[PDB]
RNA sequence: UUGAGCCUUGAUGUGUAGGAUAGGUGGGAGGCUUUGAAGUGUGGACGCCAGUCUGCAUGGAGCCGACCUUGAAAUACCACC
C-alpha cells in the first residue's frame, strides 16, 4: 500500500493542503477531485516522487512501480515513436541504453562476456522481445496512425502527438498509475476507448479530472482536495456529490443548533452574573457554554469568479467578412473557399473534432497570415480579444502575476483597477508576487479572462475556452458570456456549452465546410442524431 | 475416448508414492513414442520481483536420453578450441551472422567471451527461444571443452514461469524406475540448493511428474 | 504565535540540529545557513527539516 | 433463498501483417478420429460479431503440426498453473 504521511505542502504563503496522512492502493481506482486552484496536481507530483514535500514523507515499495502521465510534449522529439512509447517503463529501457552502448566499441572483451551476456536475461525477464508489438497494438488502440507510427518524433504532427505520451502511461503493465489530467482538449471516441481499457487491467490508478463521465466509468473511490484535506468517499461521482452535499448541510445545521443554544445561554449569563443577591445563578451556565464549542468551519474552496465582460465602443451591421478561405499544409486544403458573414451580436460555435482546422481558422481570423483568402476584413472600430488554446507562450516570461496583468491597464485604470480585476477573480494579494509561469491550467485560463476584461473588446474569439477548468469556472462563463452584447466566435469541444450558447453553427468536415443557422439542438435534429 | 476412460483410471487429489507414480506413468503410456517424461515443481516464490527468480542449469546423473546439437558461438582461441570438443557448430562472425541468419538454432549456445560475433546475432530468434548464453546458466563460459560435457551430458536448464513453476524433462519412458528416481532426486536437490534467499513459506508446494501424453500426479 | 518553530538538521551526516523560529507565511522555502557542527568540528551547511 | 472461501470439472482470453477470436511457459514433433467422421441432417450459450462451445447420428471412416507472414507458435495433445 503506497502511503503518505503529513505532507503539508506550502506554496508561497498558505498551505494548499496540510498534514495529509492516508493509505492508497489495494487495487482500487481513486478520483482526485477538487477546486481549480487547490494544488491537486502538486499533490500528485509529490505522491509520484518528483518533488519533495514541505513536510512529511511518501513511501512506496521499491519493486512496485509508478507510471505517471507527464505533459512534457516534444521532450522526446530527438528519437522515434516506438521507443519513446516504450521508455515509459524506465527499468526496461536502461537495459537497451546499456546493450546498444557497450557493444559498439570493439570488442566484446572478458568484461563484456559477463556484463552484457547476462544483460539480455534482463531483457527476457522484463519481456523486451514483446515490447514494440505489445506497444504497437496500444499505440494503434490510441490511434497514432496505424502503420506509420515510426521515424522522428517530429514526424508526427504536433496537433495530437501527446497521445503518444498518453499511451506511454499504461504500456508497462504498472501497478500504480498516476495519470494527471488525462483527457483535456481530447476527442470523444478515444475517450471511450480509454474508459473501456482503464478498467480492463487490475491496477490502482489515481485519476484527476473534472468531467463526471470519465470518473464514473473508471472510478471506485473518490478523494477531495477541499478545505485543505483529502477525505475518501467510496462510490462514484454522483455518490461523492450526494455525500459531500449531505455532510456539509448537516454540519451547517449542527452549527445552527449550537449557535441557538449558545445564544440562549449567553442571554441568561448577561442578565444574571451581576445581580447582587442572585449572582451565583449564572455560573452553572457560564461553564456550560464552555462545553458546546461549535466546531471549526473552514471556507469552501469552490467559490465563484465574478466574471463580467463589458464592451468599450459597440459596433453595428457587419462584424466581419471573409471570402477566399483556402489553406492546407500537408494533407491539402482543410477548408476550401469558405464564405461567411457575421452580423453584430452573433455567436458562432465552430467545432472541428480533432484536426480539421478547428483552431487554425481562428488563428487566421485573428491574424496568422498567408492564406489563399484575400478578402478577410474586420469592422472599423473593432477591438478583438483572443483566447488561443496555447497559454504557454504568453507566460514564457519571468513577470510576476500582477505586473503581467498590468501590460494592458487602459487609460483610466490604475493599480486599484488592475488589482481589483484579479481580486474579483478570487486571486489573493497572497498570490500577488508569484511568477506567472507557475500557475495551473485553470488558473492561467482565468488569468487570460482577467486580460480579456481589460481590453474591453467588442469581438471575442475563444478556442476551447474551457479546458482544465472545473465546474464552477465553466458555469460562471455560461452565465457571464451569455450576457455579453458584442460579437462572439468560439469553439467549445463539449456538447452542453455549445447547445446552450450557440446561435449559428459552422463546422469543417474533413473534406468540406458546413453552415447552419439555429442552435445545436436544432442542428442535432437536422442531422438526425440524439 | 481414452481420456474419458483414463480420467477415472487416475485420481487427482490422492498423492501417490514416488515409485508408484512412475509405475502408473509407465502403465498409462500408450501412444507409440519415446515419450520423454517431465516433471513440474511449484516453487514457492513471487515472480513480481527479480531477486526471487530461479534461473539455473544442472547435470543429471543418468541423463535425459537425447542429444542436442549445441552451436559453439566463439572466435579466436575460444572458437578454435571447440573444434575438437565434439560439437556441431563453428564460431566466427560470418558463420554466426550469415550462417545463423537462415539457420534455426542449436541445442545450447557456446560461451564466447573471447570473440565478438555471438553477442547479438541471435536477435528475435536467438532470444525468443532463450538461446543466448548466460553466466548463471553457464552457457557463457570460458571453458568450452568443459562446457561440452554439460552440452552433451544433459545440462538441463530451468527457468521460472511468470507464476513460479519450474518444469523440465526428467527422462524418457524407456528409462527404468531406479534410474528415474535418482534422476528426479538430483534435479530436486539442485533446486533446493538454488533456492533464493527471501523465499518465504514452503518452496516445494507440489511435484507433478507426468509424461507427454499420459497423466500427471504428485509424489510427496 | 504566528512565528512557529523549525529545526536546522545538519548536512554533515550526523544527527545534530540547531533550533530556530521562522515566519511560514512570508518565507515558504527552507533555510540554508552555514553553522558550526560540533560533532565533526567544522562549518558545514545546515538545511532545515522537521 | 442466498453471501465468503476451497478441491474438482468445463468454457473464455484475435487486429494488423497470417489459413485463422495464438495466455505463458516447452514435451514434442507426427499425432487425433472409426467401444463410430473432416463434412453433412439439425438447436442454444458467448462475442472486439468474424467466429468458438456444445444432443446424437441417416450417411461415417477421415480432419490438424511440416509451408507461411510474425516478438513468439498452433485444441498434433497432454501437462503445472
Ligand atoms: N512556484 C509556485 N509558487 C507558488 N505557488 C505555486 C507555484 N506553483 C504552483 N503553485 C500553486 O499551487 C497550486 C497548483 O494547483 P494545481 O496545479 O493542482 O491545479 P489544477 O488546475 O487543479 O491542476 P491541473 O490543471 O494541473 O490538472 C495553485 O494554487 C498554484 O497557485
Ligand atoms: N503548422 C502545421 N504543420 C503541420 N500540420 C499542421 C500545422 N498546423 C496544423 N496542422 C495540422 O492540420 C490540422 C489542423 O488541426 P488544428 O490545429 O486546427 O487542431 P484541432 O484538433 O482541429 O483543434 P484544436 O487545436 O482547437 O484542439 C491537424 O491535423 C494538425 O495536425
Ligand atoms: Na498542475
Ligand atoms: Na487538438
Amino acid at each position: 500500500m503506497l502511503v503518505s504521511s503529513n505532507v503539508t505542502m506550502q506554496f508561497g504563503s498558505k498551505p494548499l493542503f496540510e498534514n495529509i496522512s492516508v493509505k492508497f492502493g489495494g487495487g482500487n481506482r481513486y478520483g482526485l477531485i477538487g477546486a481549480n486552484g487547490s494544488g491537486k496536481s502538486t499533490f500528485m507530483k509529490i505522491l509520484g516522487g518528483d518533488l519533495e514535500p514541505t513536510l512529511g514523507n511518501v513511501s512506496l515499495d521499491p519493486n512496485e512501480r509508478i507510471g505517471k502521465l507527464r505533459q512534457d510534449q516534444f521532450a522526446f522529439e530527438e528519437f522515434t515513436v516506438l521507443d519513446t512509447v516504450i521508455m515509459g517503463h524506465k527499468e526496461l529501457w536502461e537495459v537497451k541504453q546499456e546493450r546498444d552502448r557497450i557493444y559498439a566499441l570493439p570488442e566484446m572483451s572478458e568484461e563484456d562476456g559477463y556484463k552484457v551476456a547476462d544483460l539480455e536475461v534482463k531483457y527476457g525477464e522484463m519481456d523486451g522481445y514483446s515490447a514494440e508489438a505489445r506497444a504497437g497494438e496500444l499505440l494503434l488502440g490510441v490511434g497514432i496512425p496505424v502503420e506509420q507510427h515510426y521515424g522522428p518524433m517530429s514526424e508526427v504532427a504536433p496537433g495530437w502527438k501527446l497521445r503518444v505520451l498518453l499511451a506511454q502511461a499504461l504500456f508497462a503493465d504498472p501497478d500504480i498509475l498516476l495519470l494527471d489530467q488525462p483527457t483535456n482538449n481530447l476527442d470523444i471516441d478515444t475517450i471511450r476507448w480509454l474508459e473501456q481499457v482503464l478498467n480492463e487491467r487490475d491496477s490502482t490508478m489515481i485519476i484527476i479530472s473534472h468531467d463526471r463521465h470519465f470518473l464514473n466509468m473508471v472510478c471506485t473511490h473518490m478523494a477531495d482536495l477541499d478545505y485543505g484535506e483529502l477525505r475518501v468517499y467510496p462510490g462514484n461521482y454522483d455518490e461523492y456529490m450526494t455525500a459531500a452535499t449531505q455532510a456539509r448541510e448537516r454540519l451547517l445545521a449542527d452549527n445552527a443548533k449550537k449557535k441557538a443554544q449558545i445564544a440562549e445561554l449567553q442571554s441568561f449569563v448577561s442578565r444574571f452574573s451581576a445581580n447582587a443577591s442572585k449572582s451565583r445563578q449564572a455560573t452553572s451556565r457560564a461553564r456550560q457554554i464552555d462545553k458546546i464549542k461549535l466546531e471549526e468551519v473552514k471556507a469552501s474552496s469552490r467559490q465563484n469568479p465574478f466574471i463580467r465582460f463589458e464592451q468599450d465602443k459597440k459596433l453595428f451591421r457587419n462584424a466581419l467578412e471573409v471570402e477566399g478561405l483556402t489553406k492546407g499544409f500537408d494533407n491539402g486544403p482543410l477548408f476550401k473557399n469558405l464564405n461567411l458573414l457575421l452580423e453584430v451580436g452573433e455567436k458562432l460555435a465552430v467545432l472541428g473534432t480533432n484536426g480539421v482546422g478547428k483552431s487554425t481558422l481562428l488563428k487566421t481570423l485573428v491574424g496568422d497570415l498567408q492564406p489563399d483568402s484575400g478578402t478577410v476584413k474586420w469592422s472599423e472600430n473593432a477591438r478583438i480579444g483572443y483566447y488561443a488554446q496555447d497559454h504557454e507562450y504568453e507566460f514564457e516570461n519571468d513577470l510576476t502575476v500582477f505586473e503581467w496583468m498590468s501590460q494592458w491597464k487602459q487609460e483610466g485604470d490604475d493599480e486599484q483597477a488592475v488589482r481589483s480585476i484579479l481580486g474579483r477573480l478570487l486571486f489573493s494579494q497572497d498570490d500577488i508576487k508569484k511568477p506567472a509561469k507557475v500557475l495551473s491550467g485553470g488558473e492561467k485560463g482565468r488569468m487570460l479572462f482577467g486580460k480579456l476584461m481589460m481590453q474591453k473588446p467588442n469581438i471575442l474569439i475563444m478556442d476551447q475556452p474551457t479546458n482544465h477548468l472545473d465546474m464552477e469556472s465553466i458555469e460562471s462563463l455560461n452565465m457571464a458570456l451569455e450576457l455579453y452584447q458584442g460579437t462572439l466566435i468560439f469553439v467549445s469541444h463539449d456538447r452542453e456549452f455549445v447547445s446552450s450558447l450557440a446561435t449559428r453553427i459552422l463546422e469543417i468536415t474533413p473534406e468540406r465546410v458546413i453552415d447552419f443557422s439555429g442552435n445545436y439542438e436544432d442542428y442535432l435534429r437536422s442531422k438526425g442524431i440524439e | 475416448k481414452r481420456m474419458r476412460v483414463i480420467r477415472e483410471k487416475v485420481d487427482a487429489t490422492k498423492q501417490y508414492d514416488i515409485n508408484e507414480a512412475i509405475a502408473l506413468l509407465k502403465e498409462l503410456a500408450t501412444a507409440k513414442f519415446v515419450e520423454s517424461v517431465d516433471v513440474a515443481v511449484n516453487l514457492g516464490i513471487d515472480a513480481r520481483k527479480s531477486d526471487q527468480n530461479v534461473r539455473g542449469a544442472t547435470v543429471l546423473p543418468h541423463g535425459t536420453g537425447r542429444s542436442v546439437r549445441v552451436a559453439v558461438f566463439t572466435q579466436g582461441a575460444n572458437a578454435e578450441a571447440a573444434k575438437a570438443a565434439g560439437a556441431e557448430l563453428v564460431g566466427m562472425e560470418d558463420l554466426a551472422d550469415q550462417i545463423k541468419k537462415g539457420e534455426m538454432n542449436f541445442d545450447v549456445v557456446i560461451a564466447s567471451p573471447d570473440a565478438m560475433r555471438v553477442v547479438g546475432q541471435l536477435g528475435q530468434v536467438l532470444g525468443p527461444r532463450g538461446l543466448m548464453p548466460n553466466p548463471k546458466v553457464g552457457t557463457v563460459t570460458p571453458n568450452v571443452a568443459e562446457a561440452v560435457k554439460n552440452a552433451k551430458a544433459g545440462q538441463v536448464r530451468y527457468r521460472n514461469d511468470k507464476n513460479g513453476i519450474i518444469h523440465t524433462t526428467i527422462g524418457k519412458v524407456d528409462f527404468d524406475a531406479d534410474k528415474l528416481k535418482e534422476n528426479l532426486e538430483a534435479l530436486l536437490v539442485a533446486l533446493k540448493k538454488a533456492k533464493p534467499t527471501q523465499a518465504k513459506g514452503v518452496y516445494i508446494k507440489k511435484v507433478s511428474i507426468s509424461t507427454t501424453m499420459g497423466a500427471g500426479v504428485a509424489v510427496d | 504565535g504566528i512565528r512557529e518553530k523549525i529545526k536546522l538538521v545538519s548536512s554533515a551526516g550526523t544527527g545534530h540540529f540547531y533550533t530556530t523560529t521562522k515566519n511560514k507565511r512570508t518565507k515558504p522555502e527552507k533555510l540554508e545557513l552555514k553553522k558550526f557542527d560540533p560533532v565533526v568540528r567544522q562549518h558545514v551547511i545546515y538545511k532545515e527539516a522537521k
